[PDB]
């Protein structure tokens, strides 16, 4: 076929046509940082993390949606490509709340890997952050929405997996929250994958709330047995006891995606 | 350096240790695999097993190496190779003040000329390393445990061998000494599986594969 | 101030003694050879006079700006090490008024906070402090791969980590 | 030279009274070693390009004081104790031969240390 | 630079050489040892009266460990499981639940001193300063399980050990 | 505040309450199952709420560093009063 | 492959007589391995990149005066780490330990097109980004 | 006997692996302790040396 | 803090000044009631040009170099003949 | 090639004979053993507790893990020569304190989930 070549770091790639940087560089094994895409869902471009430098750039290209044409060069580990890294980063912990202690998110929380990798190790913001007052979406999903990254990864399973146009953002400028505008039952029978969408501790599982810490869960890989899917899934076992069903990666079975009642 | 968080570097050193790791590398072309100092100023030689004994008699002798001291005996098991255990030496020279790392490969069953006789201070460092890991050399004058309890059976620093050891013993008043049994622990040992799941270092990534 | 008054008190105690020196002196020597050949390192070697000590050869940390005398034996005996061990105590108090009198002022850790943890005052206030305080004690920082045999002149020999 | 060494600093070994004389025959015999070996081989060239030097620097040198400067082995006593310990060295790297090529290729995987 | 420690040849000199036979004969540098040991007999001994006297110490000081509270008497830790993943030796066990109000603290914290270091890391590791080093030394005992605490005694150890952490963190907070 | 279970002795505050078939209560036989009487269920419920008028309120926990973190909590939700996860007391806007 | 008195020993390595773990943990252990899965709250696949060697759990009780999770078997929390699957069977036949294998579940290569999100007549179209 | 000797080989391990450094005040108070530190082993060094000895 | 005569047979006996500084210790030392410290901010506490790229340590160090594999010169020395030290100026005969 | 270099014994002859002179050892030492250790148990059921450890390793067919065990049974011997072990450690080789092993399907079963 066509089989445009590009280069990622000099090295060369045989890539198809039509895909993106973050695609045509993961083929070569570039993990290149990402909060508002993600594999399943449509590509979004609000996390503006994935700002990643080509060669010859007078303008940095975002990664998750950016067709590379016939020789492209990415420009990985660029000064320039980093100094984007640190720059939006740094805004998403501008209005983040002081929470990781109690954010059941942490030890696996995206946002906070992200922060060692691609991040800054000191803060400049000297003023009053933001505050989002919390929903209620489910007697099974918490919402504390200060956290929220507004990356609209829980906009797009509702609109496009999960199938029920509920789930969705609000306002504009700082204020720009995510969320119903009226008290609504999330009533999705996917919908717990919502806690595994969101990076952040905005979505969080009220069974599991204050249980756990991923350190310390041992998984063990398994499959559900309520449906007849077969929807493989992990087993988070701390002390010998289960807290949590984590949904597992099967392309053919379930994807990553489990319901309610598995979860 | 003007920024005053990264450690400097002694590219002089650096340089010069290269240019001896080559000279290494001529003088005996039979045995060395591939010479490599880091960029921390540390430059190692990769010899092959069966010449153990060679390349450690030719730095203690040659003039211009004179590596007389036997700092460390160490041999790093990965499971992940054919050989798994790969035999570490640690020799300073003390006319040159610089330290050289030879280095070796074995597995559980390959047999090793003991270096006793090129440098007295592996005596008691190969004591301690067939108790530990259990790779035997050949022709050592007392090899025998001295790191161990007196029959403990297994090598303890092996990678299948648990931290939590494999027996436990306990006084016994019907017997009136003190006696073993399997180990049965209190607490286990809670694993955290806390390795972050995101690259830490561009520079050091292996190729794709 | 009060500690070189108090070497004097042992050496006086041992050192001229006769009884001391008698069970003592030539009592259990090694050679040049052996020395370094048996792995020996610090009192040990520089007993049998060989010239060698890690803080003058490689110095490491800000050991190269001190200045100090290494005591260096010329039997081998256990008299000549016991010796050396003396006036590495008299000359580890010269090193001592030394390191007093240049303290230089600044912090006290790496200024980067992801080896480091970061200030009470900001991983109360700060995000980056917070979540790197979060991070740092529950998974620690990431070394890169490698091998390393850093070794510093213990009070004994050359006790090093590889 | 001077005045004999009473003391040689590092004990059990003993202060020489011919430096001159011995560092000549130690040095000869060096060279006499290496005449068996094939002049291609590294460790031949490499101690004869070191002990021509050597030798024809204490066949210069006549003060044994000065030659400790020049060579700048340390003493006259560890350079005759190295060059009759490296006499061994050529003597018995005849029996290693290593010029000739290594024995076989590393089996891969043992290299390439981060896993 | 190096300094020789032991070679200094005796002058054969009639003087010189009558001191060292009159010091051999004569027990004169034997009862330079044995003279100089009455000077430090008369010394008054450096030796406190325990336990109506304890020997110094300093505010930054590691004892047994004491569950601390807010001014109100909200207990201070919030299950954020950081000194147990610091914990060296995996002395504390943690579990959590939200009960009903704003007091979801722990469901268990068990600190283990038989297994415990007492290298402090938990009190530098918590963010909220719960989990302190108290300035007891003293809390010996007879029986094994005594040596462990639960997460009740703690609180005890807390509300019992009061004053003197919460004045020893006052002095302390800004080196820290 | 502490209770009492039916077996006659007090329960913890996170209501574990020996039963009274179990065997491994005798540990307490000439010994006591101790209990903190300051019920951290009962020591928070009777703090004053605050009345201060803003949207959102920065709250330290009292002392500034000796405090928990800063934590910007809001309050626009008028049936319910604001409170910091961290400390758990109680804020509240000013009636609007 | 260095003729030293070499003789043909082709047989399966069998180290675990040498290494002699107890008998009921070298035939009664499952020895399973994989590749392990990425969290999926996570987005850190570079954790799926190495072969994992594990066992299997056995019983687990409460401590009679705490409640602890005692455990009996020294193989709980050992796991090892093998570049490739090849390496981690290999480990198992010399330890003749009862090997289970399973694939790495490489990620299917999708194809990702925004102008698809504003389409004219195809449902791929986003109500809302 | 060197309670902080020994540390500071393991951090320097770590940091000289690590490619940081660490501040200039902080190694005066390594090396003053680290001497400190000497002082400690040699003041058992030699007196349980006599200790055993008589 | 004893008497003069005994003091006197302490000095002759030990045949030294003990008196002038003693082995334990008065009110000399330093009281442990110090004032509140105010511990300086580091050199990367600037407000601005603090980029973690100019300054990161773990990412700036590279993999160990390789020279030579197994896929008219002079000879060297790993390092030039340690210098010989000079005799202690301050007293070079204990 | 799949060719290994042996250390002493080159095939199953040579291992037959190096396990035969432990039991030559072995054999002589028991009664003496229980002489000197202090030990209540007899030479009888000494000579069979060194009898089916042979049958323990009775099933290894390469000549190098045989020649492994074969330095491991003369450290225990002369571990046992010179008193260096005390009761409790070859006590340890007498399994007399622990539960027996359930054996049957019916045992295990009622025992718990042990597989
Ligand atoms: C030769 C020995 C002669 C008898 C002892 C003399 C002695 O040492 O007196 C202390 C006296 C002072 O000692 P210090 O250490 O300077 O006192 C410092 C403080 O003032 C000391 O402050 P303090 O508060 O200790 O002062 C009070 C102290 C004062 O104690 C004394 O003065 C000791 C004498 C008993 C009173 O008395 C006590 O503490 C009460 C307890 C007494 C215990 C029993 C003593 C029995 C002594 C022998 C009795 C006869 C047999 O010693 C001298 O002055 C030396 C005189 C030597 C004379 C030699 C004649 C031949
Ligand atoms: C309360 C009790 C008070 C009385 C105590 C008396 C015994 C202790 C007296 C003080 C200690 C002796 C002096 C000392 O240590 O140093 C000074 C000095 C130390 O001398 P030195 O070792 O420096 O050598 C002196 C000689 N020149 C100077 C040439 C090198 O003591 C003497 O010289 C005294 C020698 C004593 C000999 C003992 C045996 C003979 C005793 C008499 C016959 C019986
Ligand atoms: C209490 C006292 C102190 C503590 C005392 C107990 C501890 C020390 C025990 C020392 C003995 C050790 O266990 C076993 C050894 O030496 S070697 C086993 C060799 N195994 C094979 O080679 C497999 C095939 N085996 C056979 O074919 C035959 O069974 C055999 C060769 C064994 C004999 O029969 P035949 O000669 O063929
Ligand atoms: S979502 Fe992540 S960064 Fe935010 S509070 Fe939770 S752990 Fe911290
Ligand atoms: S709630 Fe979570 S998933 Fe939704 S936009 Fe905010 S950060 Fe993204
Ligand atoms: S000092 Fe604190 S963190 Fe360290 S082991 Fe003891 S309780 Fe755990
Ligand atoms: S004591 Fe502190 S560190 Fe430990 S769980 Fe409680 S709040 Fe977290
Ligand atoms: S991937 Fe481009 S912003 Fe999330
Ligand atoms: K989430
Ligand atoms: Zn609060």
């Amino acid at each position: 076929s066509n089989l445009i070549e590009v280069f990622v770091d000099g090295q060369s790639v045989m890539v198809e046509p039509g895909t993106t940087v973050l695609q045509a560089c993961e083929k070569v094994g570039m993990q290149i940082p990402r909060f508002c895409y993600h594999e399943r869902l449509s590509v979004a471009g609000n996390c503006r993390m994935c700002l990643v430098e080509i060669e010859k750039a007078p303008k940095v290209v975002a990664a998750c949606a950016m067709p590379v044409m016939k020789g492209w060069n990415i420009l990985t580990n660029s000064e320039k490509s980093k100094k984007a890294r640190e720059g939006v980063m740094e805004f998403l912990l501008a209005n983040h709340p002081l929470d990781c202690p109690i954010c059941d998110q942490g030890g696996e929380c995206d946002l906070q890997d992200q922060s060692m990798m691609f991040g800054s190790d000191r803060s400049r913001f000297l003023e009053g952050k933001r505050a989002v007052e919390d929903k209620n979406i489910g007697p099974l999903v918490k919402t504390i929405m200060t956290r929220c990254i507004q990356c609209t990864r829980c906009i797009r399973f509702a609109s496009e997996i999960a199938g029920v146009d509920d789930l969705g953002t609000t306002g504009r400028g700082n204020d720009m929250q995510v969320g119903t505008y009226i008290e609504k039952m999330f009533m999705s029978e996917l919908s717990g994958n919502i806690i595994d969408i969101c990076p952040v501790g905005a979505l969080t599982s009220k069974p599991y709330a204050f249980t756990a810490r991923p350190w310390e869960t041992r998984k063990t890989e398994s499959i559900d047995v309520m449906d007849a899917v077969g929807s493989n899934i992990v087993v988070s076992t701390r002390t010998g006891e289960v807290m949590r069903i984590l949904p597992r990666m099967h392309e053919d079975i379930n994807e990553e995606w489990i319901s309610d009642k598995t979860r | 350096d003007t920024r005053p968080t990264i450690r400097p570097r002694n590219d002089v050193v650096h340089k010069q240790l290269s240019a001896f790791g080559q000279y290494v590398a001529e003088i005996l072309p039979k045995y060395v695999q591939q010479v490599q100092v880091s960029c921390f100023n540390e430059l190692e030689i990769f010899i092959h097993p069966d010449g153990v004994i060679p390349v450690l008699t030719f730095l203690r002798d040659h003039t211009n190496a004179q590596f007389k001291s036997l700092a460390d005996l160490t041999a790093v098991d990965v499971p992940t190779r054919q050989n798994r255990f790969e035999i570490v030496y640690n020799l300073l020279s003390l006319r040159f003040n610089s330290r050289i790392r030879v280095k070796t490969y074995t597995d559980e069953l390959t047999p090793i000329e003991s270096s006793v006789t090129v440098y007295k201070a592996a005596n008691w460092y190969e004591r301690e390393i067939w108790d530990m890991f259990g790779v035997f050399f050949a022709n050592h004058p007392d090899l025998r445990r001295i790191l161990t309890d007196y029959g403990f059976e297994g090598h303890p620093f092996r990678k299948d061998f648990p931290l939590s050891g494999y027996v436990e013993l306990r006084y016994d008043d019907e017997v009136k000494r003190v006696v073993a049994e399997p180990v049965e622990l209190a607490q286990e040992f809670r694993k955290f599986d806390l390795n972050s799941p995101w690259e830490a270092f561009p520079a050091y990534r292996q190729p794709p594969e | 101030k009060n500690f070189s008054f108090r070497i004097d008190e042992l050496e006086e105690m041992l050192t001229n003694n006769r009884i001391w020196r008698n069970r003592t002196v030539d009592i259990g020597v090694v050679t040049a050879e052996d020395a370094l050949n048996y792995g020996f390192s610090g009192v040990m070697l520089r007993g049998s006079g060989i010239q060698w000590d890690l803080r003058k050869t490689q110095p490491y940390d800000v050991y190269d700006q001190v200045e100090f005398d290494v005591p260096i034996g010329s039997r081998g005996d256990c008299y000549d090490r016991y010796l050396c061990r003396v006036e590495e105590m008299r000359q580890s108090l010269r090193i001592i008024s030394q390191c007093l009198n240049k303290m230089p002022p600044g912090e006290i850790k790496v200024d980067d906070a992801k080896v480091s943890p970061p200030k009470r005052a900001e991983m109360k206030t700060s995000m980056e402090s917070l979540i790197h305080h979060f991070k740092l004690y529950t998974e620690g920082y990431q070394v890169p791969p490698g091998a390393t045999y850093t070794a510093i002149e213990a009070p004994k020999g050359e006790f090093g980590v590889y | 030279a001077g005045l004999l060494k009473k003391t040689t600093g590092l004990v059990g070994l003993a202060v020489c009274e011919t430096p001159h004389e011995r560092l000549k025959i130690l040095y000869t015999k060096i060279l006499d070693v290496l005449g068996q070996i094939p002049k291609n081989a590294a460790y031949r060239k490499y101690t004869e390009q070191i002990t021509n030097e050597k030798l024809g620097m204490v066949k210069a040198e006549p003060d044994v004081k000065k030659l400790e400067e020049q060579l700048q082995g340390g003493q006259i006593e560890e350079v005759i104790l190295q060059a009759e310990n490296e006499l061994s060295l050529a003597r018995k790297m005849l029996r290693w031969k290593p010029w000739e090529p290594l024995v076989e290729e590393p089996p891969a995987n043992q290299w390439k240390w981060p896993i | 630079t190096y300094k020789f420690v032991n070679m200094r040849e005796p002058s054969m000199d009639m003087k010189s050489v009558t001191d060292r036979a009159a010091q051999t004969l004569l027990w004169t540098e034997l009862v330079r040892g044995l003279g100089m040991t009455l000077s430090y007999l008369f010394r008054e001994p450096a030796t406190i009266n325990y336990p109506f006297e304890k020997g110094p110490l300093s505010p930054r000081f590691r004892g047994e460990h004491a569950l601390r509270r807010y001014p109100s008497g909200e207990e201070r830790c919030i299950a954020c499981k950081l000194c147990e993943a610091v914990c060296p030796a995996q002395a504390i066990t943690i579990e959590a639940e939200p009960r009903a109000d704003g007091s979801r603290r722990t469901t268990r914290y068990d600190i283990d001193m038989t297994k415990c270091i007492y290298c402090g890391f938990c009190q530098e590791a918590c963010p909220v300063d719960a989990i302190v080093e108290g300035p007891n030394f003293e809390f010996s005992t007879e029986t094994h399980e005594e040596l462990l605490y639960n997460k009740e005694k703690l609180l005890n150890n807390g509300d019992k050990w009061e004053a003197e952490i919460a004045a020893n963190i006052q002095a302390d907070y800004l080196y820290r | 505040g502490v209770r009492t279970s039916p077996t006659g002795e007090k329960v913890t505050h996170t209501g574990q309450a020996y039963d009274d078939g179990d065997y491994r209560r005798v540990r307490f036989s000439d010994r006591q199952k101790e209990v903190n009487e300051n019920f951290a269920i009962d020591l928070i419920a009777e703090q004053p709420v605050s009345e201060v008028g803003s949207r959102v309120i920065s709250c330290d926990g009292g002392g500034g560093a000796l405090g928990h973190p800063r934590v910007y909590i809001n309050l626009d939700k008028e049936t319910k009063t604001g409170t910091c996860g961290y400390c758990g007391l109680q804020f509240r806007q000013p009636h609007h | 492959t260095q003729d030293t008195q070499l003789i043909a020993v082709d047989e399966k390595l069998d180290i675990t007589t040498l290494t002699g773990v107890p008998e009921e943990h070298i035939k009664t252990r499952k020895v399973r391995i994989f590749v392990p899965a990425r969290n999926n709250m996570q987005s850190g696949v570079n954790n799926t990149k190495k072969w994992k060697m594990e066992f299997d759990t056995r019983e687990r009780w409460e401590n009679p005066l705490m409640g602890w999770s005692s455990t009996a078997d020294p193989l709980s929390n050992l796991v090892l780490t093998f570049s490739t699957k090849e390496d981690a069977v290999a480990f198992a036949e010399k330890n003749g330990w009862s090997f289970d294998v399973e694939e790495r579940k490489v990620p299917k290569p999708k194809s990702k097109s925004y102008g698809a999100n504003f389409s004219w007549n195809k449902r791929t179209r986003v109500s809302t980004k | 006997v060197s309670m902080m000797c020994n540390e500071q080989a393991y951090s320097l391990a770590v940091e000289k692996l690590l490619n940081i450094q660490p501040p200039p005040r902080a190694q005066w108070i390594r090396v003053l302790f680290g001497e400190i530190t000497r002082l400690l082993n040699h003041i058992m060094a030699v007196t349980t040396h006599a200790l055993d000895i008589g | 803090s004893a008497t003069r005569v005994i003091q006197l047979l302490r000095n002759w006996a030990s045949g030294r000044d003990l008196q002038a500084k003693l082995q334990l210790r008065y009110q000399e030392i330093s009281k442990r009631t110090q004032p509140p410290p105010k511990l300086p901010v580091g050199p990367s506490h600037k407000l601005s040009n603090n980029y973690y790229c100019t300054r990161d340590g773990r990412r700036e160090a590279m993999p160990p170099s390789i020279v030579m594999s197994s896929q008219e010169k002079k000879a060297v020395t790993p390092a030039p003949p340690i210098k010989r030290w000079e005799l202690s100026k301050d007293q070079p005969y204990l | 090639g799949t060719s290994v270099k042996p250390i002493f014994s080159r095939d199953m002859n040579e291992a037959k004979r190096r396990v035969r002179e432990l039991y030559r050892a072995w054999y002589r030492e028991v009664p003496n053993t229980v002489h000197l250790f202090q030990l209540d148990i007899s030479v009888k059921q000494g000579r069979d507790k060194v009898r089916e450890m042979f049958m323990k390793n009775a099933h290894v067919t390469d000549p190098r893990v045989v020649d492994l065990l074969v330095i491991k049974g003369k450290m225990e011997l002369e571990e046992t020569i010179n008193v260096w072990k005390q009761r409790t450690h070859i006590m340890r080789f007498f399994h007399e304190t622990e539960a027996p092993r359930p054996t049957d399907f019916l045992s295990k079963f009622y025992v718990g989930h042990d597989p």
